This record gives C-alpha cells, structure tokens and sequence, in this order.
RNA sequence: GUAAAGCGCACGCAGGCGGUUUGUUAAGUCAGAUGUGAAAUCCCCGGGCUCAACCUGGGAACUGCAUCUGAUACUGGCAAGCUUGAGUCUCGUAGAGGGGGGUAGAAUUCCAGGUGUAGCGGUGAAAUGCGUAGAGAUCUGGAGGAAUACCGGUGGCGAAGGCGGCCCCCUGGACGAAGACUGACGCUCAGGUGCGAAAGCGUGGGGAGCAAACAGGAUUAGAUACCCUGGUAGUCCACGCCGUAAACGAUGUCGACUUGGAGGUUGUGCCCUUGAGGCGUGGCUUCCGGAGCUAACGCGUUAAGUCGACCGCCUGGGGAGUAC
C-alpha cells in the first residue's frame, strides 16, 4: 500500500492534530498519495487491469470524501484542494 | 424424584431442538434431562391418566424395543391395562375393523389347542398352524381381549414407537410417552422427558404409571 | 441498509412469534417506542423494555395466548419510498375491527380507531391483527 | 432456479431510498374554515302525468385547486451533536489475484554420430505410411517450442471472465486483532465508462506437440463422417480490434431477522497444550436437513423462508432474435 514513513508524515501535514488519522482532510491526503504514484505504476504494463480496479476505486471513494466535506464546510474543501492542486 | 435419580439424560450429541426446554446440560459430551422438571411432568401425566383409568380405563403400553418388552407386558398385565411389545402392526388402532379379524382368529386357534379340538389333521398340518398362533400371541397377543379402541395409551420411546403414536393422535387418543433429545415431543400431548432406555429406566416409570393407573380403580 | 428501521421491528416481531421466541430485541428509537407502546396497550406485547443508555435497546416480550402465537399476522404500511397519509374519514378497518391499524397522527401515534374518534388523520404505520 | 423472464461483470453521474438525539421550521401531512368545483346526469328522500318509462323539489356527491387559521407524530429543510452504518490508522494472516523479468526439471519432435538388423507404425481387422538409401529399438551430442507430474483437495484467490513449477521487482483486494481516529461521509443506479472464455480479424514475430481446411488409407449400400497415415490456419508472443458463450448457481446488489447436524479452510482470546489437546470466538466454503416456501423437482441461516431500498427483465407457440 503506502509506506509507513510517509503515511504517517502525511497523517500530521493534514492532521486536525497528532495521531488523529480518519479526518476528511487526511483521508484525502492520504489517497491522492497511492492514487498519484500508483500512475507512476501504471504508465508502465498499462495490462495490469486488475490493479486498476484499486486504483479506480480509491479515486472515486477521493471523489466521495471531498464531495462530503465540501457539504460539511466549504472553508475545509477549498483550502484542501490547495495543498493538493487537485480539483483540475 | 426419589428414584427418578437413577436415569438422567441420555443420547450423545444428535438431540432435537423441540426438547430443549426440557435439557439441563450435556456433561461429558451426552446431554442431561432436566429431571429437575421431569419429576413435575409426571404428575399432569400420572395424574389426567389414573383419571380416565378409573372406569376399567383402556390403557395400551407400548414398547416393541427389545430392552422393555419382556416388561411392558408385565406393566399393563397388572390391571385393565392393555400392552404392546412385538412390532406395532400397522394400523391395528386405526385400521382396527381389519386388524381384529386377525385376534378372532388367534382367539379360535387357541381353543384348538384347548381342548381335544387341537388333535386333527397329519402332524404336519398341526405343527403347522401352530406356528401361526406363536407369532400372532405376539403381535396381538397383548390386545387380543380389548374390543374397540383404547381409552388413552402409554408408549415407552416416542421415536422407535413413531407409528403407533401417529395413529393414536390421529384417532384423537390421549397420548403419553416418555421423550428425552433425540425424540420428538410435537406428538405425544404429555410429554414425560426422561431417558429412553437404561432398563432400570423404564421400569422405574413403567410401573409407577401402572399403580396409578390399576389404584385408580378405586 | 437500513432504509426503514419501523419494518425490522414488525418483522422481528413475526419471525420471532413463529419462532416460539420468548422475546425479541433491538435498537430503539422514539418511534419504535411509540409502535411498540400501542402494541402492549391492545394487548399484543405482554410488556416492552429499553436496556442501554448511551446505545439503546428494546427488551420487547411477545405474547403468546393458547398454544398458539398472539400476533396471527402483522405487515407493514407507509414504509419508504412510497408513503401513506389517511384522513379522518379514510382510515383502513384492520380485520373488519377485530385488528388495528397504528397512524401517526398529529397529536402522536395512536391506534386507527382513536385516531378516527379524535377527528383526525395521520400515517399509517402497519396492520397488526 | 427448470414453465416467458436476473444485463457476462464491475465503477458510477442524474434519479429513488436514508442510522440516532435535541431544538427549530411547518413544505409534504392532518384538522377547521372560506372561495370555487355551471346546470343537467348519478345517488338518497319526496313529489307529478292511472302505472312505468318520463318530469320535478331538496339534499348528497363532484373524490379536485387555491387562500386563511391552526397541529407537529411521521417525512422534508436548517442548527448542534452522537456512534452502532461507512471509512481511516497500527500489527499481523493466508492466498494458482494482477503486470513485468528471470530460471529449473520431466517429456515430445528435429538435426548429427555410434551400436545393431528386418522390421516398425497402426486397427476390430487392415491399409496409407516409415524401413536394406539401414528404420524401429538403443546410446551420445545439439537445437527448439510449448506446458508445468507429484503437492492438489469435499481446497484457495478474483467483480466477472478467470488464475497452478521456482525466483525477483511493481501492485490490488480480503480477514482478524487489540485498540486509536473521522462522524451518516451510506445503499442502489437508466444513460455512461471500463473489464470480457474460446473462436475470429490486422501488423510483425514464433512454431515442438495438437489440430478446422486439405490429401491419402479403411469402413459402408453410400461415408463429402466417426477410425487410421499425414497436415495448413490456429493454438504461443507483442500491440490493436471483436464483444459473444449452457458468460450457469440457468438464482441482481445492499441490509435485518428465523430450530439443527456433520465437514473443509483461514484469523484469534483463554486454559498443567505435560502431548497433541480442551472452552470458546470472527472471515470464507461443502454436504444433509426443520419450519416455512414450492406446481412439483426441490430450496432450506451461503433460502427459492420472513421483510425492507433501488435496479434489470417477462406477458401464448411458430414466423423470429429474423426483416427494415
Ligand atoms: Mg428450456
Ligand atoms: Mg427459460
Ligand atoms: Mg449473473
Ligand atoms: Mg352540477
Ligand atoms: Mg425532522
Ligand atoms: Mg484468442
Ligand atoms: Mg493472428
Ligand atoms: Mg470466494
Ligand atoms: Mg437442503
């Protein structure tokens, strides 16, 4: 999956504080992650469908994480984006 | 209660869900009858039975298993009391009309060996017909005297005894038999949870409802 | 999911009645409390408790009559996705009268035959007979 | 499920549905009222032509729409939460899950040489065929492609198709355990997007064995077959296309309930485990079977039982999954 150095790196960057992994921002975080290197992956053998799947779904469960928080406060959401130049 | 601590549980590990509330536990993996509410199932039995047995009630033990036949003769023998331990002959409740033609016959067979009315026929003919009266003092024997159906019936296992039971309640007799695990008590309308063998078991029981059933005749 | 928590409760009811289940359990709520209460007061529920504090439970005692179960039959109403408002003047006759029929009404959830005396009209909720 | 009927399978927008508590709102909802809902029909009661048909007085009904005044249980909105749903983190566990690259051994075939000599191969027999230009058998050396005995299973992993030698690298999912964290972030999903056995198609490779086509031999009345001797495509590879199958459990996905028995597989707490073991407790999975369901066969806590949310589909046979 993803190594724990950075995981748990990601996990304070984001954090509402220190081992708090779970907030909305985190989660985010933590699957744009996987979600950009696995491309780095997947450029290459491109046949691995079945590793897609996962990539697929971590993408739109991304999509379903920030949907939600963008309804639970719109401050988070746009801030997040940010620190992640996603959102196109 | 006394004596009833002289049979607890019985069967292995094959039960029956129906006999659950009537299991106390399964020690040494065998499960135990709860003859801590055995002994109070007795009394609704012993009790609407000694009842109806008042007026020379028809009582029909049943007991084809090897282990209580040669007793449950004994049992019902010991008053108006009826009894069955030889292959429970299918229909000879329901199908009553058909099945005593047959005790007729046992009936007149005996008197041939009676009386001189048994001298006749080549020793082959003799000799063979009175094979016919071993097997039929057997299987009808017990009941050869007891026009019309029994007033109640009291079979020993509910399970080896499926067939004779399922006609009892199906000509709307009054059923009592002992059920423990692997029987099945949705029959049987008194249901007397207690182990269905152990010799001492059965006669423990066997005779307790035969007193009962013989003292109230008054 | 749990799309409608009133429908598990009617259901843990029934397949707990066939089931000879002494009583049956799960989490409340205010409403199933509601149902639950006008359960017990026609006498179909020996009685109903609520175990639990931060996590609430409902200790719901069936009632069985004869040799027989008390609740002969009881399906749900106005579930989701399709819902059912009655007026004074509507409200269904559960088995001609011999059932009831629970609706919420405006001023709680009462059983059909209250409700129609009270002059007014609610949602339906189920048909216990 | 087998009668017509579950998309081959997933992700998911719109849409439909939404755990739990308090407050608030009052839109749906309920109540009251006010407009209006033409009269005639219809309906009830009552009249009038001798009766009836017919005519007529009144009421009812017009199941509807709008306004106003309330009621607040439920649904909806809003506010603040909550943790059991869903997810995150830590640590392990098993696995033919996927992509890429290596590599080993058994065998077949082919090439070369040795030994050796009249057969071998094949069938029901045969025959075609291969053999004295020396086969076959036997041994040595080499080339090459494909597939991985045993383990292996009532087995495992995957969404489905499907995935078996061993090694490395890249990677996806699932499960348990203590717990820690987010706080309904969920379920379903027309359209859409992606994955799709085998056969087939394009380009360029590869080609041992097997084999549509094709050619012989045999069989038969015939034999455009089955059988025998050969043998091209293809089967293999890379990239692209094709999207079908009895793509089957002929059974859509998610969730909650409802007696049992025997077994497989994988995780885990606890107990002199002296030894295996015993008390359990999660995940996945076989077989039998109760209630109930079923037209029956049968299904049966992995339901085809009892229920809820959403979806796909069926409406007599042939014509025809055909024509346009
Ligand atoms: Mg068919
Ligand atoms: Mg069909
Ligand atoms: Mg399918
Ligand atoms: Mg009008
Ligand atoms: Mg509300
Ligand atoms: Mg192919
Ligand atoms: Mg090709
Ligand atoms: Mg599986
Ligand atoms: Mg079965």
């Amino acid at each position: 999956s993803l190594s724990t150095e950075a995981t748990a790196k990601i996990v304070s960057e984001f954090g509402r504080d220190a081992n708090d992994t779970g907030s909305t921002e985190v989660q985010v975080a933590l699957l744009t992650a996987q979600i950009n290197h696995l491309q780095g992956h997947f450029a290459e053998h491109k046949k691995d469908h079945h590793s897609r799947r996962g990539l697929l779904r971590m993408v739109s469960q991304r999509r379903k994480l920030l949907d939600y928080l963008k309804r639970k406060d719109v401050a988070r959401y746009t801030q997040l984006i940010e620190r992640l130049g996603l959102r196109r | 209660m006394l004596k009833a601590g002289v049979h607890f549980g019985h069967q292995t590990r094959y039960w029956n869900p129906k006999m659950k509330p009537f299991i106390f536990g399964a020690r040494n993996k065998v499960h135990i009858i709860n003859l801590e509410k055995t002994v109070p199932m007795f009394n609704e039995a012993l009790a609407e039975l000694n009842k109806i047995a008042s007026r020379k009630g028809k009582i029909l033990f049943v007991g084809t298993k090897r282990a209580a036949s040669e007793a449950v003769k004994d049992a019902a023998l010991s008053c108006d009391q009826f009894f069955v331990n030889h292959r429970w002959l299918g229909g000879m409740l329901t199908n009553w009309k058909t099945v005593r033609q047959s005790i007729k016959r046992l009936k007149d067979l005996e008197t041939q060996s009676q009386d001189g009315t048994f001298d006749k026929l080549t020793k082959k003919e003799a000799l063979m017909r009175t094979r016919e009266l071993e097997k039929l003092e057997n299987s009808l024997g017990g009941i050869k005297d007891m026009g019309g159906l029994p007033d109640a019936l009291f079979v020993i296992d509910a399970d080896h005894e499926h067939i004779a039971i399922k006609e009892a309640n199906n000509l709307g007799i009054p059923v009592f038999a002992i059920v423990d695990t692997n029987s099945d008590p949705d029959g049987v309308d008194f249901v007397i949870p207690g182990n269905d063998d152990a010799i001492r078991a059965v006669t423990l029981y066997l005779g307790a409802v035969a007193a009962t059933v013989r003292e109230g005749r008054s | 999911s749990m799309q409608d928590p009133i429908a598990d409760m009617l259901t843990r009811i029934r397949n707990g009645q066939a089931a000879n289940k002494a009583a049956v359990t799960m989490p409340s709520s205010k409403l199933k409390v509601a149902i639950a209460n006008v359960l017990k007061e026609e006498g179909f529920i020996e009685d109903f408790k609520v175990e639990g504090d931060t996590k609430p439970e409902l200790e719901l005692t069936l009632k069985y009559f004869q040799g027989k179960a008390v609740v002969e039959s009881i399906q749900r109403v106005s579930r989701p996705g399709l819902r059912i408002y009655k007026r004074k003047d509507e409200l269904p006759k559960v088995m001609a009268g011999l059932g009831i029929a629970v609706v919420s009404t405006s001023k709680g959830v009462m059983t059909d035959r209250a409700a129609r005396q009270a002059g007014l009209g609610g949602e339906i909720i189920c048909y216990v007979a």
